[PDB]
Order: C-alpha cells, then structure tokens, then sequence
C-alpha cells in the first residue's frame, strides 16, 4: 500500500531531474552567445576611430578617380543599413539574458518543492 | 529717315542725364548677369553629370539569409534571381558578387572598420548592369519590398541629391532674377518719365509741325536698347572678371579632382547670342509699351 | 471745301461752361478776325479744335485739305504739316544756335538732304531779324525771342500760321512791328488769327473782332473794333 | 514741430505717383539681402573654424596601448612617444589633450561618435601644429598607418576645399554687394532729384516764405527713411524665404554629414540692426548730399 | 527807415546789360513806385535781387532791417517773411482747395495752430476768393487765382511786399476790377513795387515812376503819370 506507493512517481522524478540537468547544459549557449557578440560591439568607436572620415553622404573629401568613388558611399550607404539594424542584433540577444533564463531557477524552485512535498507525503508509509 | 541726324543728340541725352542714366545702365548688367551665371551652374549641374553617365551600372541587394549561409551561389533562391531579374530591358549582364568578395572590394576601396567588417558586415551583391541611365525611374519603380530582396535602393542615381544643393542655388539664382525682374521693368519704363522734364523744349514742336508719330519716340526708343547692350556687354566682361578673379582655386580643385566639365571663356560665350536677344527683348517691348501710355 | 467748323462741344469734369455751343461760324482767307474774348475762358480751345489735338464730343469739324472730326492711324500729322501755331514762350534749344534752330523741323517730317541746305538761305532774310546766324537763344534779349520763335512755323510756308497772345512779356512800343510784319504773311495768301485782350491797339487797323463770353458770340464784326 | 501734420503730406506724395515710388524697394531688399548673404557665410566660416581645424594645423595620434591608458604622462612612455613626436621642428602647439578633457571637444564635431561612447569612448590625441605645409609630406610619410604611430588627418591639401570654396565664394558675395550698394546709391541719390522734379512748385514757395532752411528738407528725408525702413522690412524676410525656398534640400542634414558647424535662423537675424543702421545711414547722407548741392 | 540798394550789380554775362551798372532808386512807406521799360533791362533778375536768391557782386543789399549783402545761411529765410510776389502759372497745387493751399504756408511755417486755423477766415474774408473756397481751384474761372497768390502774401504782416508780373494773360477790364484790391492792401502801410510792362497803366494811376534801359535809368522823376 504506502509501500506500493513509490515506482508510480520515480519516473516523473527522474525526468524532473533529467530535464533540470540537460537545461543546466542548455543555459550556457546564451551566454557563450553573448560571449562570441559583445567584443564587436565594444570598441567599435575605436573601430570608427583613426579618422574614419566616410559617412554615407558625400565621399568627396578624396578622390583620385570617379569609378573608385562609387563604392565608397554605394557600400557605406549598406553599411549605415547595417548600423541601424545593429542595435536590434544587440538587442535581439540582449533579451535572451532579460527573458527565459529564469526558467531554470524556477525549475530548481519547482523540484525543491517536489522534494519538499515527496517528504511530507511519505510519513504514511515511514 | 536721315540716318545721319540721330547720332548728334544721343550725346546730348547721355550729358543731361549724367547722374540718372548710370544706375540703371549698371543695373541692367546685373539684371542680366543673375541669369547669365544662373544658366551658367545649371550647364555646369547637368554636364557634371557626364562624367558618369557614360558608366551607369546598377544593383540587386539581397536579402542575408541567402548571402550569410553560403558564400557563392549554390541555392533555389540565388538561382531565382538568375532569370527573375535578367528579364528586364534594361540589364546587360548580371554579377554575383559573394559577401567575401564584395567586402574585399570595400577593403581595398578604403581600410574601414575593424570588428564589424567581416562576413557580418553586409550582404552579397548581384550587380545587375544598366542599359540605358534614362530608364532608372523605370528600374527603381519597377522592383519594390520583394522576398529574397531586403531593398531596391539605388546606388548609381545617388549622386543626384548630392548635387541638389547645387540645383537648388542654381533655381535661386533664376528666382533672385525674377524677383529683380520686375524692379528691372519699372526702372527701365521709368525712364521716359524721368527724362522728359530735361527736353521739355523740344518735345512740344513735333506735336503740331507734322513729324510722324513713328519718328517721335525714336530717339527715346534707341536710348533703352542701346543701354540694354552695353549693359549685357559689361555683364558678360563681369562674368569673366568673377570667373577670373575669384572662381579659379576651386574650379582648378576641383577640376584636378575630375567631378566637373569644367567651363572657360568659350563656354560662357556660347550662351550669350540667346541672352543678348533676351535682354534687347524685355528693353524694346517693355520700351515701346511705356510711351504710349506715359506720353 | 475750305475750313468750317461748327457745333463742337468739348465739356471737361461735369463743366458748366465748357466755352464749345453750337456756333456755326465761318472763316476764310483774306481778312484775318480776331478773338476778344474773356480771360480764362476759351481762347486756348481753339488751338486744339482746329488742329484735333481735342476733339469734341459733338459737331463735325472741317479743314480745308483733311478731315478733323475722324481721324486715323497714319492721319494724325497729316493736317499738322500745312498748318502752324506759335505759343507764348520761346521753347528754343540751348545745344544749338539760331541758324540751327529754325532747321529743326525740317528734318522731322522726312525731307532729303538736296533741299535741306537749300532753302536755309531762302527763308532766312525773309525773317526782318535774320540776325548773324550764331546767336545764343539764352544770350539773345526778349525782344527777339519771339520773331524767331514765328520764323520756324514759317520756312514751310503752311495754310494756317495763326498764333495766341504773340507779345507775351514784351512792351507794345516794341510789339507793334512784330505786329505789323503778320500782314506779310496775311498778303502771302494763307490764313492767320490772333486771340488777345488788346484793346485801344488792334481798332486801329479795324479788322475782323470777335469775342466768344460764355460759349456765345457776341460780335462778328468783318472790319469792326473792340466792343 | 510735431509730425502728425508732417505724416498727412507724405502718404499723398507716395499716392500721387506709384509706378516709380514702388521699385526701389526691392532693389535695396536685393542689395542688403547678398550683403548680409555675405555676412552670415563669413559667421559659418566662424563657426566651421570651430568644428574643423585651420590651414596652420596637421594632428598626429598615438600608438594604441600608450593612447588607451597613461593619463598622466610623468612616465616614460608618453614622454618618448611625445620626443617622437617631436623630433622634426614641425612642433608648435601641441596640447595636454587625452581621455577625460578629450571627449567633449570630440562628441560635438562628429555625431556617431557619441553612439556608444560608455565604453572606449577616446582615447590619447594630443593635436599639434604645423608652420609648412610644402614640408610636412616627409612627417606624414615616417609619421603613417604603420604600426606604431597610428593614421594622421591633415585639413589642407584636396581636404579644406569647402574653405577655399566658401572664402572665394564671400569674396564674390562682397564684390556684387558693392556693385549693388553702388547702384543702390546712386537710385536714391536722384529719388530725390526725381522728388524735387515732380514736386517742383512749391520749392519755390518755401524759399518765399522764409521758414527756417533746416526744416525745408524734412519731408524729403522723412520719405527717404520711410522707404528705407520699406526695404528693410521685406529685406529680413526675403531671407526666411529663400531659405525655405530653396534650403530644404539640405536644411540641417550637413549636420550629420559634418559638411558646416551650425545653421539656424537666429544667426541670420543678429546681423539685422547694424544693417538697418548702415541703411538708413546711408540714405540720410545721400539725401543731404544730393541736396546741398542742388537747391 | 530807408529800404533801397544803390550801385549793386550780378553781371551774369555783362554784354547787353550787366544787370544794373548804377541804380538810385528809394522806397518810402506807402510807396506804389512804377517799373516799365523794354524786354531786356534785368527787370526779373532786380525782383529776384530784393528777395536775394540772386548774388549781388556788387553794392550791399538791405531792405528795412539788416545787411544781406554777407549773411550766414540760417538768417538768409530771415527777412523773407515779410516779402511777397505773385507770378505766371500761380504755383497752385491742383490737389489742395483754395483755403488749404493758402493755409498751408500758416502750417508750414510753424505756429500755434489754434492761432493758425481761426485766423485763416480772419483775414481770407477779404478777396472775392472767400466762399466756395472749399472746392479745387480747376475748374473755377481765370479772375480768381490771382487772389489764391496774393492771399498768402496777405496772411502775414508784410513790410516788403511786391508784385511783380501782375496782369499776364488777363483782361484790362478784369486788370480795373483787379488794381483796387492791389491797392486796397496799400493803405495799412506796407509798400508795393509795382512791376509791370504796360504803359496803359501809367496814365491809370499817376504815382512814381522809374523807367530802366538796360542797368541805366530811362526815366525817373516819382511823380505824376
Ligand atoms: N480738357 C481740359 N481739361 C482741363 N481743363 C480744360 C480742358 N480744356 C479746357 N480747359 C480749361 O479751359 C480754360 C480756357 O481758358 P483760356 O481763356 O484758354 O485761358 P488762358 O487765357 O490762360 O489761355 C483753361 O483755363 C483750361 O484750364
Ligand atoms: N542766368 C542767366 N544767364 C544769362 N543771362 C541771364 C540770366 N538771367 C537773366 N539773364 C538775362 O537778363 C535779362 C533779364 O530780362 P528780364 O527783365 O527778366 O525780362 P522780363 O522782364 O521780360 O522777364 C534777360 O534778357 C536775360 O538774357
């Protein structure tokens, strides 16, 4: 009876576990994730630095040939694109260290209280 | 007729009216020569332009799915892009140009950017060929928000805004033309007011000896026109003079930079036959309109 | 026909006596009729009805070779060719001299060159003051202002030589030989009038007076005096 | 006395003749319009000094790890990288510029700059001088983007070509503001001789009847001001009109583009009194000028 | 008390008459003094000398008061309010009625001109212009304009008033209606010239004559015709 009641509920405990263990191997790919971004974004005012001088409007302070001058604000205009855009890229991983990454402190919380509660049911048998 | 008679008293008219005739004779040179130089940038503004209107190419930006995961072409979307876009009348040839080769070719083009510039830095480029540079409106008009392509911004029909600041000086120097245009009218219509106090006494003998009514106002008719061309003759020596003078360091600058035709005296002279009649214009009809009304 | 005028009326801002009516007189060559009017009132209408220089807004108006009450584009010098009056004032040039001054009217009209120095030497000593031919109009005194202001209406010999108040500022011990040299042209054949309050003067001769008070003839006296 | 029975007469001369009274305006409108065209690019010249850097000037900056630390330079690698520096005798006044008193002359010329300035914000500068342009060719080429001393900028040689541009362009403004102003002259200087020609009946009468020879002018000199406060008045807003004419081109997107320091209204409108002034100044002294000599 | 000029002369161009070589003439208060002769004598040029827009190169010039032969420039208008002359075309400003064209030298002058605007029909109720001197003067006959001109002659207090070039283009009938509103202005005190060029006036009114021939006294005896 209070005996028989235990194999009904190891295997929800072990997959509790199972699914705490494999998360706590899942919670670092956003971390190694902000650790592969944030050195590109960083020092790029260094990056901008040594007189960048080209902005996306005139490309006219130099010039030593007209064809070499066009992809100096056709690319640059890209570029300043890819600068709007990557304030939403930095953003779009800076979430992942705001939103889901509570879940797994939660899920802890949850199995303490699983282990809590399996504690206090079993005095029928013990 | 007698021919010969009328040149005796223009001299007398230019001596009795010597501290009158010189402000608007000076006037009517600047008059002139607001839109002298006015037509002389929008030469400039429009020739400027040759210098790459021979060699208008043109683009197809796509979108990063299709550039960052692989390098050349080896997808159903980059293949689409093969014959969706070559069905056009105006391509020439297409290009696939990689995000490795395309960011080579900005790195070469000029050192910037350290930590962005790599495979991240922009997408690939598939450079599509332009027929005919008239045709852009066309081009950019025809290609909108489409998937597989992110943008259909130009890069080749850009440098038009960036010599709109130019264009719109050259309209300003045509409007502050206009502006003094009407000023211009009513001190040359002013004149055979201003001037008929001084020959009041001859001015009452032709209205009953029997001088006919084309030959009266003759002598008051050649003043304006005669002013008129010696006033565009004295504009065009103070387009030269301003060209000469404080025109020539950044003309030379920007010359040795190649971004313009480049004018001289040649080229503002090739204007001038149109400008000449224009001004001999607004004097004689404006001119002949004020005398009947005035006397 | 020769020069008849009549019915004219010519009224200015409302104007209540206009001084044109319906007087339907008639002139003619020979004797020369005089106008002894009130001042201030017509005498200055005549000059531009008789050469449409104002034209009325009634009445036909008649000259000898032309026509007056209907004119056109090329018409309006037409008339003033063989007609001329000479105003009060002087209104020479400064810029030439004398000898100068009575040739500029004839090179307005269109004339050629052969007879432009030709009659110069013609008309001239017609003048009584032919004076030295490189007088100053300024330099000149009054008293001679006024025969070569008549000398230049005179060179083309017209049909009409009339002219208004010809002593001006000019003493009559002075004016009765400018007076009296008019006759010349009287008995030359053409048509002259003169309108001025001269009374106790112009009964001497006893020609033509008239007088226009309001708009009415008072007196047409063919060899009469002043009234 | 008192002008309320002086201002009764004035508004009927202007009434009595409007087909000649009205163009002057616009004539002393255009005149003060191209001079202070002049006067507020000689202010953008003042203030584009400020932002960028002048004809005597080649900045210099310094090897990365020595430029990213080292605030106080008591040691020994600032000072070699400083006697490095100052080797050649191109050397005349460098300041202590690094980090701290280094961002905020460096925010304000160049807006992206300041777009993620929390972290590497600026590191060492320290600018320097130059006295020869012909011969710093050499400093550049040991001082280039090898490793070492970092990339140089140098505002001269193909690079100040908007000064050399703006400054001939002012010289130009200048020299049609003179010829304009000499034309502005003279056609108030016979306005009244005009004045005097239409109004020449009673002049005679105020020299009959005795009044006091400094009151005799005064309606001639209150039109003259009058007129001139007209001029200026439609003068100070044909500016704001060509501006939003023919300004929305580029309005403040220089800015962005660094091209000139600041542009707004204001800067115009500090100009306004001491034009004003020299205006009716000028008017009054041609009006007493002309008549003193004249009646 | 003896407002007169002697041996004063401008000598624009000398020639026929350089102005006038010797003159000896006298006013006394009250004086209607002829002046007649030929065309050419320098009349004008003598009434421009009195109000002294003319430069006297020779003599002194002084009627009543000062010595304006060398006088500065203020005090030159000085003496000219008491000076009145009439001319040709009247200088009528056609806009202005008949009452504000000769109000508008009492306003122009600068008074008091709750002094100024009562005074105007105090003394405009004298010529035949008062009534219907509201309206323009153009289209009121030719009798009338001569006494607009000598109404702001009449408004002040004159001592050396003038009337040069009086008749023109005007009857002798209207001239007789006329000479007795000149005259009646005479007998306050204030003396007239009388400047015309007529000899139908000599026998008219029998007072002094002076004649000039060209700067020389043609006649001159100051008493009867
Ligand atoms: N079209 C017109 N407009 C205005 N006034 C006119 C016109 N025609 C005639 N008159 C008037 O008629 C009058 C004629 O008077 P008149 O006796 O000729 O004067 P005067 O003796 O000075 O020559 C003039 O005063 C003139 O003002
Ligand atoms: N500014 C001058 N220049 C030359 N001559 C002058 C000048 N002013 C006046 N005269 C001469 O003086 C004379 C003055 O004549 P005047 O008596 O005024 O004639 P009227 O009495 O008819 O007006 C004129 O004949 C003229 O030639």
């Amino acid at each position: 009876s209070a005996q028989l009641d235990l194999n009904e509920k190891l295997a929800a405990q072990r997959a509790a576990d199972q699914k705490l263990a494999d998360n706590r191997t899942a919670l670092d790919a956003a971390r190694a994730r902000l650790a592969t971004f944030q050195t590109a974004v960083n020092k790029v005012a260094a990056a901008t630095y040594m007189g960048g001088r080209t902005h996306g409007m005139d490309a006219i302070l130099t010039a030593e040939s007209p064809q070499l001058l066009i992809d100096r604000l056709s690319v640059q205009r890209v570029m300043a694109h890819q600068m709007s855009t990557q304030m939403a890229r930095f953003k779009a991983a800076g979430e992942q260290a705001v939103k889901a990454e509570q879940a797994a402190a939660k899920s802890a919380a949850d199995a303490r209280s699983a282990a809590e509660q399996a504690a206090a049911v079993r005095a029928n048998l013990q | 007729m007698r021919f010969g008679f009328l040149l005796n008293e223009v001299l007398t008219g230019f001596r009795r009216n010597v501290t009158m005739t010189i402000a608007m004779i000076l006037t009517t040179a600047i008059s002139v020569g607001l839109f002298g130089g006015g037509m002389l940038v929008v030469r400039l503004a429009d020739s400027s332009r040759a210098i790459y209107l021979d060699r208008v190419e043109s683009q197809v930006f796509l979108t990063e799915d299709v550039s960052a995961n692989d390098s050349s072409c080896d997808t159903t979307a980059c293949k689409a892009l093969r014959e969706k876009i070559e069905t056009r009348s105006d391509v020439k040839a297409v290009r696939f140009l990689n995000r490795q080769q395309a960011y080579d070719d900005a790195i070469r083009k000029f050192p910037q950017f350290k930590d962005v510039a790599g495979k991240d830095s922009f997408p690939a480029s598939f450079i599509v060929k332009l027929e005919n540079p008239e045709q852009h409106k066309d081009f950019d008009t025809a290609m909108k928000g489409q998937p597989g392509v992110l943008d259909v911004l130009n890069q080749k029909e850009l440098i038009d805004r960036l010599f709109a600041v130019l264009d719109g000086l050259s309209n300003a120097a045509f409007a502050v033309a206009l502006v003094q245009a009407i000023g211009a009218i009513l001190l040359i219509a002013n004149m055979v007011q201003v001037a008929a106090y001084t020959r009041r006494t001859e001015i009452g003998i032709m209205r009953l000896v029997g001088a006919s009514r084309w030959y009266t106002q003759l002598p008051f008719l050649v003043e304006a026109m005669l002013a008129a061309t010696m006033g565009v003759g004295i504009a065009v020596a103070g387009l030269m003079v301003v060209r000469a003078l404080f025109l020539e360091n950044a003309l030379n600058q920007f010359y040795q930079a190649n971004l313009i035709a480049k004018v001289d005296y040649a080229d503002i002279l090739f204007i001038t036959p149109w400008l000449l009649l224009l001004g001999v214009a607004m004097s004689g009809l404006t001119a002949y309109l004020t005398l009947r009304l005035y006397v | 026909m020769m020069i008849t005028l009549d019915h004219v009326t010519k009224q200015y801002k409302s104007s209540a006596r206009p001084a044109l009516d319906d007087i339907n007189v008639k002139i003619d060559k020979g004797e020369f009729v005089f106008l002894i009017g009130p001042s201030g009132s017509g005498k200055s209408t005549f000059m531009r009805l008789l050469l449409a220089a104002e034209t009325p807004t009634s009445g036909d108006v008649r000259v000898s070779k032309f026509h007056v009450n209907k004119l056109r584009g090329r018409h309006v010098p037409k008339l003033r060719q063989v007609i001329g009056c000479v105003f009060q004032d002087f209104r020479l040039l400064q810029q030439k001299t004398v000898y100068d001054n009575v040739a500029f009217a004839l090179e307005v009209i269109g004339k050629r060159t052969d007879a432009i120095n030709r009659v110069v030497p013609e008309v001239l000593e017609t003048v009584g003051l032919s004076g030295k031919a490189n007088r100053l109009p300024d330099e000149l005194s009054g008293g001679e202002q006024q025969r070569v202001a008549i000398a230049r209406a005179f060179v083309n010999r017209p049909l009409v030589l009339l002219a208004d108040e010809p002593t001006g500022n000019l003493d009559p011990e002075t004016s009765r030989d400018i007076m009296d040299l008019l006759e010349r042209i009287n008995r030359t054949g053409t048509t002259v009038l003169m309108a001025t309050h001269d009374h106790h003067i112009v009964d001497s001769m006893r020609q033509r007076v008239v007088e226009l008070s309001l708009g009415r003839l008072v007196r047409d006296e063919q060899r009469g005096v002043y009234g």
